[PDB]
DNA sequence: AATAAACTAAAAACTATTATTATG
DNA sequence: TAATAATAGTTTTTAGTTTATTAG
């Protein structure tokens, strides 16, 4: 909405709260169009997580995207643009999220 | 039945909660309830308005009383309310913005009790009220004792301990070992609706009804509907039976049902299919008497369930019953019943095993007054294998295995063990309330526990061994 | 995985020997394509005018006719066997009809896989009979293997039907011994017990599971003996085709706001957390389930005998643990503990668990000491929500309904009379007057008659309800006279009122 | 009306969706009239009507489960009554079907109707709205429909009284128009019949009314036969004009525009009666308006 | 190289109403 | 020629229909 770079990029906000809370944390992914999805929706680019809890814990088990600490998605609103996966916040992360660390970082 | 316990929780303020302070020890009494609760039966509401507050908090708005989660079906909401106030630092933000021990007049909350109980529109069988205190905390008593007395009169029952049975001499007149509320109970299911009683064709001319109520029988996993993956909200299912090589769906004026039999699929009708399911009639259609000798007991294995009567829809029930349980001691047999729960069903032969009430000295309605269903079997289910019984005992044998297993004697508790999923998903359900791990595992106890310590007790079977290979695999 | 059972069928209408050999026969069919067991019997008729059998030696087997090879029971077979064999005009040896339908069982046997040889045999012996091939006839007999079971017409028998039980007789003797003597039996009456139901099982293979107390076990997955179930679902078919071309379900999962659908993945099965919904799905239960212990036949804890219900009792199979596999000091040990805790009562409290994909379970264990076989039983026993419990009228504190004493006199009597099950005697006899544990239940075998009355004529919807169980399934009148004056104490001194569920016309029909 | 008419029509073809208590009616609702009738619901009759038929002859039959279906029986006939109105009138086995299925609905009264329980008589008033639809039986199953549609007009509840009377005189209507030869010891029992009802006494001051209005649509039936036949009673109406019509206490002065309509059909065979039937005519129009 | 089935598949519960026949 | 009466109806926990490999 507000920054379209989020919109057609489907931020799964189902448990966040190691930065805002989960419901603010939606709120201001919906703010620039990031999908406001409980569970990893079909343009789920990575769930952005929170704290380590039975949704968190249910992404670790089953690695349908990320767990996504709050804090790159601080990156990526303060900048008003998404910001590329980076291997500093994302706890559990997908297999393409490690490759994303490996293609702009080093290991 | 309509009708359960209403319960409150009436917590005071009088910083008898906070002298561990008995505060944080309430707090999780009162969350281990709704634990309990929440699991266990949501038509019995709860109430977290506590009194005794700086602040005057309720309907009413009387002195001294705080509403934080009113009559209500439990839920994490009360979970959480009591969450962030359980611990010392949670106790003492709680008396923060709550307040802390302050006075007030007993007849106030007394008064907002009556209100919350008035207020509810459920037919309630019981009403009870909870409350902590660690010495009593005393007009300002005698108008309390008797709106108490009132409330009591109502229905309304009244729980206290106090936390210092030493010393609440000032509530002892006031006043109508909380281990046990520390989520002791846990996940029972409440229901009280179940099938109309079977008519028993004991004979000819009388039929009598039997209660058969599955209302306490297997609880499980909460119903799984089917949300939406994205904002969690069930979807319709359009599902039948629907048409390709025609499209659509197909209506009952189209639909037949049929068995392929032999060498064809035999076409007949749905009305001949769901009119041939019965034999005769809905009931207990009785034959007569069977010996308990012939009872297989090896095909006695499905789920079984009781047979009580009903003294409801026939004046005879309790009283033929009586005196069938009474001549049941002079009796080997079981009243050879076949079972329809309704019409167009097939009848099962069914023994009647004489299970008489178990009245202890309180008299605990174990085992009721009536029957037990025995599985009188078929010839169409068991996984048999072809018998071998060449093989006896051996004195050797049968005596080191005795020595071996005798010393372990339970005594069958029948609700002794826990059910895997149904317990292990109930916590698992208290964990997402709680947003936090797998809680903890139930199992039916199916990890041996004489195995290891067998030899404690003076295991002979693997002291001796029949055989270098081990001699039962 | 097949029986070569076979049929050798017919002065001759003349009760008639030939209507119940007819009724035993075409009961056979019925029943062996009910449930479509496969047992293929042949068939060749004595009596039937023309000598023309596949395999005639010489054609001396004057009359006789083959109506069905070693083929398997279908319906065209049962339909075939109850029109196509009439009774034959003049006279025929049914020992040429033996041999030829030995010989067939011989050309089928080598060459196809058969797992059994039996030959049901049910001749009226009135045709006339000759005794001089017994070389040839027991040759037949015993090349195929064939387990000749001769049946008598009634012993009810006349010179001619003498003759051939002794021909038969010493036939089968030659070749098997006094065993069909056993298994000869009139062909109705006797054989009429066995002409009202059928006997059954379904094929499966071992599925073993392992007693892990400290141990493991050996056992097999069957469905032999264990009461009634359904044999085939209601195969719904288009009133088009009678077939399954637009018989079948389709998935829309509309999403409940409105009329908007989801897919299959669009729902997630969450679960009613008391108050609200929580979203919860499989991937949600990875950490919200137990894990199974394997396939643990396991034993958790040893109980007095004396504590268990049979109310109380929960599974689908008891695992009867006979002697293990190559294992002998595994069989004694076997043995000699299931007599030594049936001795103490020490029943144990089954650890099982089916395998890692169901869920880990209790059971009991007591052993079942048969006439045949004798080993422990395993039923799963209750939880804290399998606590069968009902909460309705006490009976004997109940002075409000405390009945007379006659009526316990009465009640006693009855129980007397009502005995419906023989007791077991010094044999091991396990007799019931109304055998249950063995003999099916009324409805399925209603299916039965049913699907009979609606294959041999589509346009024969409902036969009469089966009165297999209901001839059978009644106290003898001896036992109800014996009570009446009981029950007519019963009947004068308990006070009661009327009962429900009253099923009337559904409509206005003619009337 | 076409789109919420298929989008209906679709939800009534799953399963498990019907059980409630009331809202079973929907398809009593479904039935419209007041549609212009595009050929969307003049296809789904055909549909509608097949289920319909087909399970009240496998639920209304006697059956173990289901002993009665209030609802289902309800909301059947409202359709059908408010969608047969697409003329299938003579065709094929779709009129024996649904004339023999009304006739097994109003056969017999096992509701108590006379306390306001007056579905049978819903039952009448579509049977009566489409009797003409039906025809390949009705001549079949035509007595003892008729009595018992006698016996639910003599019934205490009025709304029977007058949906029989509708009811067994449109049935009275359509055998007499396609019976008539044929129907003529049919047409003679019918008078006998008549004979009986009228000849005699009765105590319903529009039970012999309805007899002679039946002569009057059994005129042609008769006249196929002999109308003089009946015209000899004519004589026997002259006699009761000119005797109770006159003496005024006369309910029939209150019930004779059936008679002299019935008078009217019997009559045109003739053409001569001395102003015999005006004086009559003033007094019922007195005591009919 | 095909036998193996515990992955749920449905029906009474006292709610309570109308509907009586309230009047010539 | 004008009230009270029963289909009026429910938070239907088992119809006993899906998990489970040696048949070749």
């Amino acid at each position: 909405k507000i920054s379209n770079i989020f919109e057609d990029v489907e931020f799964c906000v189902m448990s966040g709260t190691d930065s805002q809370p989960k419901p603010d944390l939606e709120n201001r992914i919906a703010e620039f169009g990031g999908y406001i999805v409980q569970n990893p929706g079909p343009d789920t680019y990575c769930v952005i997580a929170g704290s380590e809890n039975i949704r968190v814990k249910n992404i670790i088990l089953s690695n349908k995207h990320d767990v996504v600490k709050p804090a790159w998605l601080l990156e990526c609103f303060k900048t008003k643009s998404f910001v590329p996966w980076q291997p500093r916040f994302m706890i559990h992360m997908c297999p393409s999220t490690k490759e994303h660390f490996a293609r702009e970082y080093d290991c | 039945y309509s009708g359960r316990d209403s319960l409150i929780f009436l917590v005071d303020a009088s910083k008898a909660m906070f002298e561990l302070t008995p505060f944080d020890m309430s707090i999780q009494c009162i969350q281990s309830v709704y634990i309990s609760k929440i699991i266990s039966s949501d038509r019995d509401l709860l109430a977290v308005v506590f009194y005794g507050t700086e602040k005057d908090k309720n309907s009413v708005n009387f002195k001294n009383i705080y509403v934080l989660q009113e009559l209500d079906n439990p839920g994490a909401k009360r979970i959480l309310e009591l969450d962030q106030f359980k611990g010392q630092q949670g106790q003492k933000r709680f008396q923060d913005m709550m307040g802390h021990g302050s006075d007030y007049s007993l007849s106030e909350v007394l008064w907002v009790c009556a209100n919350l109980f008035s207020d509810v529109q459920f037919k309630m069988s019981h009403k009870r009220i909870m409350l902590f205190t660690n010495e009593d905390n005393p007009a300002k008593a005698s108008r309390a004792r008797t709106k108490a007395g009132d409330l009591r009169d109502t229905g309304i029952f009244l729980d206290l301990m106090h936390l210092k049975f030493d010393i609440s001499l000032f509530y002892r007149d006031i006043i109508s070992k909380l281990e046990d509320l520390l989520r002791k109970v846990r996940a029972k299911e409440t229901r009280k609706r179940a099938l109309s009683r079977l008519k028993l064709k004991l004979n000819k001319d009388i039929v009598i009804s039997v209660g058969i109520y599955n209302l306490v029988q297997k609880a499980l996993k909460p119903p799984p509907i089917k949300l939406y993956r994205e904002t969690n909200e069930p979807v319709k299912t359009k599902t039948r039976t629907f048409n390709t090589s025609t499209g659509g769906l197909l209506l009952p004026s189209d639909t037949k049902r049929s068995q392929i039999y032999g060498s064809r699929q035999i076409i007949l009708e749905k009305e001949e299919t769901e009119e041939l399911k019965r034999f005769d009639d809905p009931g207990l259609m009785l034959m007569g008497f069977k010996p308990l000798v012939l009872l297989k007991k090896h095909h006695y294995l499905r789920p079984s369930l009781f047979v009580y009567p009903e003294e409801s829809l026939v004046i005879g029930s309790s009283t033929l019953f009586s005196a069938l349980l009474i001549k049941c001691l002079e009796k080997e047999v079981a009243a050879l019943c076949r079972y329809t729960p309704r019409r167009n069903i097939p009848p099962y032969f069914v023994a009647l095993v004489p299970q008489e009430e178990e009245l202890d000295d309180q008299k605990i309605q174990v085992t009721p007054p009536g029957f037990q269903l025995v599985f009188l079997p078929f010839a169409d289910d068991k996984r048999k294998m072809p018998f071998t019984e060449k093989i006896m005992a051996t004195p050797e044998q049968v005596g080191k295995m005795k020595a071996i297993v005798e010393k372990l004697r339970f005594t069958y508790r029948s609700d002794s063990f826990e059910n895997p999923v149904l317990q292990q998903h109930f916590r698992n359900l208290e964990a997402l309330a709680l947003d936090l791990m797998e809680p903890e595992q139930a199992v039916d106890l199916t990890l041996p526990k004489v195995e290891a310590m067998n030899k404690r007790l003076g295991s002979l079977v693997d002291e001796f061994k029949e055989l270098v290979y081990p001699p039962d695999y | 995985n097949k029986a070569a059972v076979v049929l050798c069928m017919d002065t001759m209408s003349n009760e008639s020997p030939f209507e119940q050999a007819k009724k035993v026969i075409t009961m056979f069919v019925q029943r062996q394509v009910f449930a479509e067991n496969k047992d293929e019997i042949a068939l060749v008729l004595f009596g039937t005018d023309g000598t023309d059998n596949p395999l005639s030696g010489g054609d001396q087997y004057q009359n006789i006719t083959v109506h069905r090879h070693l083929m398997l029971p279908d319906f065209d077979l049962l339909e075939d066997i109850e029109s196509k064999i009439q009774p034959g005009s003049q006279q025929a040896d049914f020992l040429d009809a033996l041999i030829v339908s030995m010989d067939v069982i011989q050309h089928e046997t080598i060459g196809k896989k058969f797992e059994k040889r039996h030959i049901e045999i049910f001749t009226d012996l009135s045709s006339r009979f000759s005794k001089s091939q017994l070389d040839i006839i027991i040759h037949s007999l015993k090349k195929c293997d064939i387990s000749l079971q001769f049946f008598l017409p009634f012993k009810g028998i006349t010179e001619q039907q003498k003759e051939g039980l002794e021909i038969v007789k010493m036939v089968m003797i030659s070749l098997e011994g006094e065993d069909g003597l056993d298994e000869i039996y009139s062909f109705s009456e006797s054989l009429r017990k066995l002409c009202v139901f059928k006997k059954i099982e379904r094929h499966s293979i071992h599925w073993p599971c392992r007693l892990t107390i400290g141990l493991s076990i050996r056992i097999a997955a069957y469905k032999s003996i264990l009461q009634e179930r359904v044999k085939k679902t209601w195969t719904v078919v288009d009133a088009k085709t009678l077939k399954k071309e637009d018989i079948q379900k389709e998935t829309v999962y509309c999403l409940n706001d409105d009329e908007t659908e989801v897919l299959k993945e669009d729902i997630i099965q969450g679960f009613r957390y008391g108050s609200d919904i929580v979203p919860f799905s499989k991937v949600d239960e990875e950490q919200m389930k137990y894990k199974s212990e394997g396939k643990c036949f396991s034993v958790l804890g040893f109980c007095k005998s004396s504590q268990v219900q049979r109310r109380f009792f929960m599974g689908n199979q008891v695992l009867k643990v006979f002697a293990a596999r190559d294992d002998e000091a595994a069989a004694v040990a076997l043995s000699s503990l299931i007599h030594a805790l049936d001795d103490l009562d020490m029943v144990a409290i089954v650890r099982y668990a089916y395998d890692k994909r169901a869920n880990p379970q209790v059971g009991v264990a007591f052993p079942h000491i048969k006439h045949n076989y004798e080993c422990l039983v395993y039923v799963q026993l209750p939880f804290m929500e399998d606590l069968r419990q009902y909460m309705f009228s006490s009976l004997k504190n109940s002075k409000k309904y405390a009945p007379t004493e006659a009526q316990l006199n009465a009640v006693d009597a009855l129980i007397d009379s009502m005995s419906l099950a023989k007791k077991d005697e010094k044999t091991d006899t396990l007799e019931d007057l109304f055998p249950t544990t063995k003999i099916p239940n009324p409805r399925f075998q209603r299916l039965f008659q049913c699907l009979l009355h609606r294959a041999l004529h589509p346009r024969e919807p409902l036969p009469p309800i089966q009165q297999h169980i209901w001839n059978m399934l009644n106290p003898p009148a001896e036992v109800t006279t014996k009570s009446q004056i009981p029950l007519s104490k019963i009947k004068t001194l308990f006070p009661l009122i009327e009962a429900k569920k009253k099923d009337q016309v559904t409509a206005q029909e003619i009337f | 009306i076409g789109e919420l008419f298929s989008k209906f029509y679709g939800e009534l073809a799953l399963k498990k969706k019907i059980p409630d208590t009331v809202l079973e009616k929907v398809y009593e609702l479904l039935g419209l009239l007041g549609e212009v009738h595009p050929s969307e619901m003049i296809n789904n009759a055909e549909n509608l009507f097949r289920a319909f038929l087909g399970e009240l002859k496998t639920q209304m039959t006697s059956a173990v489960r289901e002993p009665k279906l209030p609802v289902l029986a309800g909301c059947l006939k409202g359709l059908s009554s408010l969608l047969c109105n697409f003329t299938k009138s003579m065709e094929e086995d779709p009129q024996t079907s649904r004339e023999i299925f009304n006739f097994v609905l109003k056969a017999i009264r096992p509701q108590i109707d006379l306390k306001r329980y007056a579905v049978p008589s819903a039952g009448l008033r579509l049977f009566a709205l489409h009797a003409s639809q039906f025809s390949t039986c009705l001549l079949d199953n035509y007595v003892s429909l008729f009595e018992v549609l006698l016996k639910w007009c003599a019934h205490t509840n009025v709304e029977l009284k007058k949906a029989a009377l509708s009811a067994l005189e449109s049935f009275l209507k359509q055998v007499s128009n396609m019976v008539a030869e044929m129907h003529k010891n049919k047409l003679q029992y019918f008078m006998e019949q008549f004979y009986g009802i009228i000849r005699n006494v009765d105590s319903n001051n529009k039970e012999l009314s309805i007899a002679i209005r039946g002569y009057g649509l059994f005129a042609g039936p008769c006249k196929v036969i002999n109308a003089k036949d009946v015209d000899f009673m004519y004589v026997e109406l002259i006699q009761r004009c000119k005797q109770m019509f006159l003496t005024q206490g006369d309910d029939r002065v209150y019930q004779m525009p059936s008679f002299l309509q019935s008078v009217a059909s019997v009559l045109l065979y003739l053409d001569t009666v001395p102003e015999v039937y005006t004086p009559v005519l003033e007094h019922l129009v007195v005591m009919q308006i």
